[PDB]
């Protein structure tokens, strides 16, 4: 169920898992998904020849790299606060 | 049809905008 190209949809698979995982309260597998979904993105970005297509998978970027930095500032908040 | 589905793909892509805010502080 791996193949090598569709950063696309890899992506989006990715961060759709994030979101759920999110939604559970399990913040820890939901920040990784993101930014393993993020770094596929990127990647689609960059190869993105649609200018339609890559100013609204910038903008989508833009709203995941904003809920994976909440989640980032809760979790190392949380681990200091358990020291 | 690579164009349409590259399109729909990007149509659909999932929002956050329904999460709840997670607030940090102490």
């Amino acid at each position: 169920h791996m193949s090598t190209g569709d950063f696309l949809t890899k992506g989006i698979e990715l961060v759709q898992k994030a979101i759920d995982l999110d939604t559970a309260t399990q913040y820890e597998e939901a920040y990784t998904a993101y930014y393993n979904g993020l770094d596929y993105l990127m990647l689609a970005l960059k190869y993105e020849k649609n200018p339609k297509s890559k100013d609204l998978i910038r903008a989508k970027f833009t709203e995941y790299l904003n809920r994976a930095e909440q989640l980032k500032k809760h979790l190392e908040s949380e681990e200091a606060n358990a020291a | 049809n690579p164009e349409k589905m590259n399109n729909a793909k990007v149509a659909n892509m999932p929002s956050t905008e329904g999460l709840p805010s997670l607030p940090q502080g102490e």
